[PDB]
């Protein structure tokens, strides 16, 4: 929830 | 170049995952310092979600001027876009004080407060014209006028009143009610019917300060959006349409805001949008009836 970049 | 040509070589290629990771490969990386000062983290919905320091938005604040929005300034275009993330709590006044400062006359909405069980942003506006919002802590009043509803996107017709001042404006929320986190819109005629919506309303205006346009993070569907519009203008603008290189248009945005555009298929929408888009930009007028009733808005 923090990152919203999805690796 | 032939931006058409481009558009089905890659596509019959399926070669857009590839074209894209170029594009994040290439993108700019400036530093964001006052976004990852501590006393900034509450402000930032995301720890990898940053505006870069030099284009930065700053609150005309003297206690902490920071808040996570991006001035996105296209010179060829002539047309400058803030991109910013969904308010939180903590921020929906910085974000109204924001839109004052600018003098910004509308607010693109990209997203949903809840999707799919999660909130991706506040309610930042009212929902009902007999209760308005007070933002204490910038001193702000806002207060929902009217809404036109349509099946995918709602306008919505808003008062902000700097109470300090008492002066008012009048501000053009356009919200996007269908477009799927990390997705595309339904069609380019979706969002196409949107984007000019937006464009007549004259919130684009350069009387007017830049537009503000914010997703959950402020980068995929608002770089998607951005994107299409300044191609358009681009097209527009210049002799030759053909010679657009979205690609190109996309890495210079990104010296502005780091992630523009999130998928590979978010890019190929936008070529999607700004190739069918190109038909009003020539000629054929017609074309704007056709992406309304395409739309479905009245659903
Ligand atoms: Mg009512």
């Amino acid at each position: 929830a923090d990152f919203y970049l999805i690796p | 170049m032939e931006m058409e040509k481009e558009f089905e070589q890659i596509d019959k290629s399926g070669s857009w995952a590839a074209i894209y990771q170029d594009i994040r490969h290439e993108a700019s990386d400036f530093p964001c310092r006052v976004a990852k000062l501590p006393k900034n983290k509450n402000r930032n919905r995301y720890r990898d979600v940053s505006p870069f320091d030099h284009s930065r938005i700053k609150l005309h604040q003297e206690d902490n001027d920071y808040i996570n929005a991006s001035l996105i300034k296209m010179e060829e275009a002539q047309r400058s876009y803030i991109l910013t993330q969904g308010p939180l709590p903590n921020t929906c006044g910085h974000f109204w004080e924001m839109v004052w400062e600018q003098k910004s006359r509308g607010v693109v909405m990209l997203n949903r407060v809840m999707e799919k069980g999660s909130l991706k942003c506040a309610q930042y506006w009212p929902q009902k014209e007999e209760k308005e919002m007070i933002f204490e802590d910038t001193n702000l009043k806002l207060t929902l006028i009217s809404e036109d509803i349509k099946s995918y996107y709602t306008v919505r017709q808003l008062e902000l009143e700097n109470l300090t001042t008492q002066e008012t404006r009048e501000i053009l929320h356009f919200h996007y009610t269908t477009w799927p986190d990390f997705g595309v819109p339904e069609s380019p005629a979706s969002f196409l019917n949107f984007l000019f919506k937006v464009r007549e309303s004259g919130s684009l205006s350069p009387e007017h300060g830049p537009v503000v346009v914010h997703s959950s993070a402020g980068i995929g569907r608002s770089g998607t959006f951005c994107l299409a519009d300044t191609c358009l203008l681009l097209m527009d603008k210049r002799k030759d349409p053909s010679s657009v290189d979205i690609k190109k248009v996309l890495l210079e945005m990104r010296k502005f805001r780091m992630g523009l555009i999130q998928t590979a298929d978010q890019l190929r929408f936008s070529y999607l949008a700004v190739i069918e888009g190109a038909k009003f930009i020539m000629g054929d007028s017609s074309v704007q009836d056709q992406w309304k009733e395409l739309s479905h808005e009245d659903l």
